[PDB]
């Protein structure tokens, strides 16, 4: 999980692109149980790519808001 | 005074405890299956 979460940063340093890379890179700290770093991770590059149609981090921006329940508003969008 | 008799008393009693049926949580309600979703490869 270190290994895998310093390559997708690594991945993402080399081609800003790579919009796979960084989903790995969120799904790493999913697996680090960093909840509120991906959380924040995920906020700043959905509120830097509001117009990407990444569906899937959508989706679990939905399922970490609602583990946090005061955020459903933004889980139910 | 002899009037008409009737007696006033406002009603305000509490109803008993409804003890309505419990919702069962969801599997990806916890959090190992949640974590197990989530990093799904």
């Amino acid at each position: 999980y270190v290994q895998a979460q310093k390559q997708f940063k690594q991945a993402e340093d080399s081609q800003n692109s790579n919009t796979l890379a960084k989903l790995g890179y969120a799904q790493c700290l999913i697996a680090r149980n960093e909840v509120g770093d991906a959380t924040i991770y995920l906020e700043k590059f959905f509120k830097e790519n509001q117009d990407s149609k990444s569906s899937e981090m959508m989706l679990l921006l939905g399922i970490i808001y609602s583990q946090s329940g005061k955020s459903y508003y933004k889980a139910i969008i | 005074r002899q009037d008409y008799i009737a007696k006033v008393r406002y009603q305000n009693d509490l109803p008993a405890p409804p003890c309505p049926p419990k919702l069962l949580k969801y599997e990806i309600e916890k959090e190992a299956p949640q974590k197990e979703f989530l990093k799904d490869s």
